[PDB]
């Protein structure tokens, strides 16, 4: 009954993935050994969405861990919750991809990928009715980006009627940690455009801003950043995992949020978010959550929503709440902020409510916005790509892996077209 | 519309035994 | 797995190598007898029980320098067959190194290398240590590099070179050797880190408060740089850089593989207490000309790519801040065809310090490897030096005697001219 | 009541035989002295199938141990369980056969064999209703191959109406331990074609692969390999030894699996097979067993079943199981993998179920597949034979034992014909 | 049962035999007086109580070498009647060995052999030790071999021979003796292991770090090879090889019965500690020309069959891996008419080492016996040497004096020419 | 169909007493 198959590719993908798994096990009352020690029958009712049931009262994540480096795998296995994963679901190379999309997509990744495919087929067979796939990774490196994209293509070929979801961490120029990021992102974005049904645009810069400005966190770590992402991920699939008053799964969300096939790049947000000191001076109420969610400072993509228009927003609420209140608050936001919403899609807001709140909170919210302002993110990337590509800088490495210049030209064109399309509907 | 490249003009197998051995075991056959 | 094979050629290469192996031993807790009372495997093979052997070959055409190693403190660390010695040196003559004397020993060394490489299951590549000026360091290394390139092919070769100084030159024929080795270095090396003794001396006097720094002081410092490079393989932290990764980031064009290395902070025990050596500070100090390992002016050159390799108590956020700060500094200019020129590595292990060393123990250190056009200035001075002597054919007869042809010299000079021109070209904005 | 007579010939045959006996005694609750110390009455009910009852509450294997070398015998007698065997059932030479099929078949073996025949006649007389014979050996050496074949011929002449079964370990080129293997195999295969009713093709290479890849066993030994073979052997005759819900003995299996007289070369498999670490992350269920069994990686012959077609498969299940579930899983496999099954034999799968599972497991499965892909095994062998025979290399030794070139020509022809026949039905 | 009878002929044969018997005693725990405070029966008869006697006959035409044995440490090991000695030697003259002097002692030795053989109930065959160059080692052995062939017929005879070197030759007339013995060796021997002193010397200097290796050093090494061959009979392990088995595997055609033996690892106590002597490594070392027991180049020849005999802590799987690796090495070529050329033996007992020996104690060792066309080169040089001297009929008169005919020489040369031609033929691909 | 052989052209009893004794005992008669 509606199983989701999880895939983690490259370092970032793996690490965020681990965080996701940790949170989800806690949520469903699963301990580090795979045993259920929860309180409520609701925690086990839909456990099969994310876990396979093994012999002797144990649950195992329907998760595939992929990397061209074994170090990441080791790190995962040695982590808290590392032992919950199926040993046969770790699919690792020995060499690494050296921040080269071509190595990940055509060379080392190519050699690797068949094992992964074999694993995932088995994982699909195990599930009674697989609704689809969730891939966590980055676009700026070699494995997550090149290998990940390749894997996606393969998956879609075999499961063309299943939902294909990605949580893609994009490279920003402020927090620019690598040199060839523009290339890797460009190449991967293109592929994503044709083969994913929904893509959550996660930005490290935005995460840092959230941590520093909103959470008041003097020294955020990648772990802290990852936590935010994990929360968002959990939010989307709450309707699949628990009961509720109005329920929307991955498909229902896509259908309401994607009016044209290409426009499936979301700016996610999560609410509430408070400092430890500033927690006592707040109101645990729906109007507050709503206020938080639509704010530009709470979006996990480095784009100003006020620089574009919202095509659609999907809001997913968790906790015991008044439907009327939710409906009023959502109508108010669209009436007051009329100019930030496209006028040819009346009721730009879709609402879903799950009765089970996350741990520690009485209410929570997850926001998925399809904004034409996401073009900003792509534009910067394009610019950076151009800057390098004009002089053919670092191209030789990629060509050594069998790549041609023409592919670069194609990818760039494709991305530009995508950008244009977004602009068109923005008006 | 699209990028145009003007490039400046510049001046223009073994395997380890241990590795091989390892491959002999941990290499998956086609099957 | 992930092994790196170290080759130490001639006196300079041997002596740097000694320091390096002292440092590695200390880092992995391996005693001078090979016993250790895991990651060390990147540098050491392990045999039987309570024995670790360096993945290294030491070569010289004369016995004297290696003989010290055999007699000395680390005699039990290396097995005798990894320490290779001829009878007569190359006498500061490239020809003798590459041809007359070198042809007698090269096969043997290659065989040993092959044996060593067969023992390693995930070979990353080679670290080659040698001087540019000596007959062995130039002629022999050049020969060796060719052979290695032939046999192994696509394996990465990284060479650490003691490039000759502008002023402080110890031999007369240095420019000849330097020019000749450079020609071969171009085609067979994947990345070359040039280093200048004069610069190191200045650093030791200015930053370490040492009146009289000797070669032992230089070598120790040099070893630290190597450690920083290989720490990403020998430990693990938040952000990691493999050798292939490094190459991808740092090398924009095949011939332009000459990064300058700089290390920070280099401070005395007493001087360091007062300083508040932050991530931002050390990063800033990296891009200052006074702390460079080669004598030359970056202010007069342009950066194409910099790798920053941090180690110890460091977090990403502050590195990012430092990078941002560096970006806003007008006196540090990057070429327009590189919108972001920073590869960043962060490793958890603080730099370990050699007992009786000149450097103080710090919570954080950094090694910056930067490809700047400014290094071309060194080549220009060396070329000029070469050109004077060649104008008179001074010393040329010696080289000819040992089988070298005059045409080779000219060829070599031409190659270097072409390289300098290439470097100039990449510099210019559009 | 349906006694089986066991014969072990040459080193390999003896060693595997020993393993087989050890497992079987454990299964039937027999200790190293021959005394029954089991719990259940089912363990003794059909004890007479494999054991003769001696004076004073003791059981003795209906086993004949044959070798041209006494060292093997010594090794057996000195083993754990060595003392259970009848001393008079050890029939040994002093010389050895020196990896020469001719010495085993025509010379030393000829001299030896009459003693063996005398023993086996007595063993037949002892049994009330002997259903037939099981011979364990290899085809690549001299004793097991030449002497073994000779023995088989003799047996069949005297018992033409009894079932003649062999567990034959074939030489592979990867794990090629001898030089004249091609010759010995070729000569013996020919003889087997005419005189055995069913032949289990056991391959050392495949065993190694199983051990390394599936069992995750860093350092497999011949003992470990032998264990697998023993398990398979036990599986086939479970229906003769215990009760069940649907029962198939050696004859019933042959009749369902062999549509034409010559095509009696099986690729065996055994399920389940798990590592010690990966045991906790699995499901003890029939669909899983089924999944394991039909996999190419779990076949004990170095042939890809996807390179041919299945003529028939016989599956023997042990443990308390739902018949419906078994029937559904077997139909599913044939419907989904339609292209790997010959279309002119509807319901290519025969099922048998025994209620008594093996020790340590709640359920187990033994697979017997008659695949046209077995031709690959023969083809390689043929090629190797040709390579040597073209230059008459090492022939002189064989001719020194009375053999002629013409025999070689005949054997090669015969094997080729067999290969052709398999190809024919493959289509 | 499974006995092997050892015959030691002439000085060389005697001296090798001494070493062999020292080694056997140590292996079976038999003291030099025959007392032992089972498998040993393959080499020893047992008499009464606390006495074991070697299944061996020692023969020389002069008393000096055997006299040492009588006086020496192992005087009680052998009974006097097994040590047979004449008065005058064959004086490096084949004729004297085979005819003039040999005809006086041959009957006696045969009788003793028969007596010895009557005591053994499962005779595997004979191990014959002798030099090719000496008058006794050639002439007498040839005669003896003929007689043995006549009397016993189908019994396997294995001869271990000290074949003369290319350079390092001690006598002048060696080529004559060598040629003459070879003729008879062809028809009456089932397998012959040629060995070259020069090669052994090189091995001792290079691999064992011995400045000055003497005959005692060679002999010890030689004995080890014999032990490896017979360990399959004297112990038991996972995979076993009998003598007949060995013959079947290693000998493709009746005349082509000349395998080269090589042993691995041969290392010093100190040098070995550092090395990680794996199964793969030792196997690889077997197929290298520098570790060969005969001076010649396998790279210029082709392999027809190799037997690999492992001993000690070894498992099948890793042997298989090693074999696979060897297969993929382009520089080691096997003839096209042998798709698999590997017979493999594995025995559980590690090699025991003689107190005061040159070799270090290892967990695993290997003896490779390989039939390669490359050995034909030795014959070519020897033939060439023969041809020069015969051109002048130098020394021929001596042989004639002792009853030899000139026609025999020519016949012998022809036989060797034919053999070389045969070896050439088998080599070529189709 | 079938192999064809082309061969290259090359250049072209006692019993121990103890054993005999043993045979005298452990030899089975025809019977
Ligand atoms: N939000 C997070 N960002 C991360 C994390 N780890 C890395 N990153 C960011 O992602 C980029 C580095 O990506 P990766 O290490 O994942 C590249 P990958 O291992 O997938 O392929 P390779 O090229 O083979 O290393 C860079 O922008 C990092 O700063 C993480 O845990 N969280
Ligand atoms: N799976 C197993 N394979 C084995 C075992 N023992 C040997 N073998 C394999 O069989 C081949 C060797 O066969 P044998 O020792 O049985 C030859 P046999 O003794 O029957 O006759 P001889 O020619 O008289 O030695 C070879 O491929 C070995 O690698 C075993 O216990 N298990
Ligand atoms: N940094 C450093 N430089 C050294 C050291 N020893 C020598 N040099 C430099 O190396 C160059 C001289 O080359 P050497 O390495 O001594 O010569 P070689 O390689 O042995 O060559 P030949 O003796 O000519 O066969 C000069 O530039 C020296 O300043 C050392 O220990 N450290
Ligand atoms: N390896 C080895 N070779 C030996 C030894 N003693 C002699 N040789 C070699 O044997 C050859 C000489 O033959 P010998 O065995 O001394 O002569 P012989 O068999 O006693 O014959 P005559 O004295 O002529 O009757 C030369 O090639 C010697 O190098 C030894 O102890 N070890
Ligand atoms: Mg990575
Ligand atoms: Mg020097
Ligand atoms: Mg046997
Ligand atoms: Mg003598």
């Amino acid at each position: 009954m509606r199983e989701i198959v999880h895939i983690q590719a490259g370092q970032c993908g793996n690490q965020i993935g681990a965080k996701f798994w940790e949170v989800i096990s806690d949520e469903h009352g699963i301990d580090p050994t795979g045993s259920y020690h929860g309180d409520s029958d609701l925690q086990l009712e839909r456990i099969n969405v994310y876990y396979n049931e093994a012999a002797g009262n144990k649950y195992v994540p329907r998760a595939i861990l992929v990397d061209l480096e074994p170090g990441t795998m080791d790190s995962v296995r040695s982590g808290p919750f590392g032992q919950i994963f199926r040993p046969d679901n770790f699919v690792f190379g020995q060499s690494g991809a050296g921040n080269n999309w071509a190595k990940g997509h055509y060379t080392e990744g190519a050699e690797l990928v068949d094992s992964v495919l074999d694993v995932v087929r088995k994982e699909s067979e195990s599930c009674d009715c697989l609704q689809g796939f969730q891939l966590t990774h980055s676009l700026g490196g070699g494995t997550g980006s090149g290998m990940g994209t390749l894997l996606i293509s393969k998956i879609r070929e075999e499961y063309p009627d299943r939902i294909m979801n990605t949580f893609s961490v994009v490279p920003s120029p402020k927090v620019s940690d690598t040199v060839v990021e523009p290339y890797n992102a460009t190449l991967s974005v293109h592929q994503l455009v044709e083969n994913t049904d929904e893509t959550y645009c996660i930005d490290n810069e935005a995460l840092y801003d959230i941590c520093f400005r909103t959470l008041k966190l003097t020294t955020p770590t990648y772990g802290d950043l990852n936590h935010l992402v994990s929360a968002t991920m959990s939010g989307v699939t709450t309707c699949l995992r628990f009961p509720g008053q109005l329920n929307a799964d991955l498909r229902k969300l896509a259908v309401n949020m994607v009016p044209f096939p290409r426009l499936h790049f979301f700016m996610p947000g999560f609410a509430p978010l408070t400092s430890r000191g500033s927690q006592q001076y707040r109101a645990l109420t729906v109007p507050e959550l709503t206020q938080q969610m639509f704010d530009a400072k709470n979006m996990m993509a480095a784009c100003d929503p006020r620089h574009g228009r919202y095509l659609t927003v999907a809001a997913v609420f968790r906790g015991r709440m008044s439907m009327k209140e939710v409906d009023e608050q959502m109508l108010n936001v669209q009436n007051k902020n009329s100019s930030y919403f496209v006028e040819w899609i009346p009721n730009n807001v879709k609402t879903a409510v799950c009765d089970i709140p996350p741990r520690g909170l009485k209410m929570s919210a997850t926001f998925i916005g399809n904004s034409t302002a996401i073009q900003e993110l792509f534009k910067r990337i394009s610019e950076q790509f151009t800057a390098m590509f004009r002089r053919k800088a670092f191209l030789h490495w990629y060509t050594g892996e069998g790549m041609d210049e023409m592919e670069f030209t194609e990818a760039e064109s494709n991305m530009n077209d995508l950008v244009s399309e977004y602009q068109q509907y923005q008006d | 519309g699209c990028t145009i490249v003007k490039p400046f003009n510049l001046s223009q197998t073994y395997v380890p035994l241990a590795q091989q051995v390892e491959d002999f075991h941990k290499r998956t056959p086609n099957r | 797995m992930r092994e790196c094979i170290s080759i130490h050629v001639g006196q300079a290469g041997v002596q740097i190598g000694n320091a390096c192996w002292e440092l590695y031993c200390l880092e992995h807790g391996i005693q001078p007898d090979g016993q250790m009372p895991d990651s060390f495997n990147t540098f050491f093979s392990e045999t039987g029980a309570g024995k670790h052997v360096p993945r290294a070959v030491f070569v010289d055409l004369e016995p004297t320098v290696i003989d010290e190693v055999r007699t000395g403190t680390y005699r039990q660390l290396f097995h005798p067959e990894q320490l290779i010695t001829g009878k007569e040196d190359a006498a500061n003559n490239y020809a003798r190194g590459h041809y007359t004397i070198g042809k007698e020993i090269i096969d043997l060394v290659l065989d040993r290398i092959r044996k060593l490489a067969d023992q390693c299951t995930g070979l990353q590549g080679f670290l080659v240590f040698h001087s540019f000026g000596g007959g062995t360091g130039s002629g022999f290394t050049s020969l060796l590099m060719e052979r290695l390139s032939v046999d192994y092919g696509k394996k990465s070769k990284l060479e650490f070179s003691i490039y000759p100084a502008p002023q402080v030159s110890t031999a007369v024929v240095e420019p000849y050797n330097s020019i000749l080795t450079t020609h071969t270095t171009l085609e067979h090396s994947d990345c070359a880190f040039m280093v200048d003794n004069e610069a190191i001396y200045d650093i030791c006097r200015r930053n370490l408060d040492i009146e009289r720094p000797t070669y032992t002081n230089l070598n120790r410092l040099i070893s630290q740089i190597v450690s920083s490079i290989t720490a990403s393989l020998r430990f693990d932290g938040a952000l990691n850089v493999d050798l292939t990764e490094f190459q991808t980031n740092l090398v924009p064009y095949p011939r332009i593989h000459f990064p300058l290395a700089t290390y920070a902070p280099v401070i005395s025990a007493e001087k360091a207490y007062h300083e508040q050596l932050s991530v931002a500070e050390i990063t800033n100090a990296c891009f200052e000309p006074a702390n460079q390992m080669v004598k030359c002016d970056p202010r007069h050159g342009k950066y194409m790519a910099c790798c920053l390799l941090y180690r110890g108590d460091v977090v990403p956020k502050d590195v990012n801040a430092a990078i941002a700060t560096i970006k806003t500094k007008r006196s540090i200019q990057f070429v327009d065809w590189c919108p972001t020129g920073f590869k960043v590595g962060i490793n958890y292990q603080p730099p370990t310090v050699v007992p009786g060393g000149d450097l103080a123990k710090v919570q954080r250190a950094v090694c910056m490897l930067s490809n700047t056009t400014a290094i071309a200035e060194a080549w220009a001075r060396l070329d000029h030096k070469f050109d004077l002597m060649y104008a008179k054919r001074a010393f040329v007869h010696w080289y000819v005697g040992e089988g070298m042809e005059e045409g080779e010299f000219s060829e070599a000079r031409e190659d270097m001219a072409a390289l300098e021109k290439d470097y100039e070209e990449v510099g210019v904005d559009s």
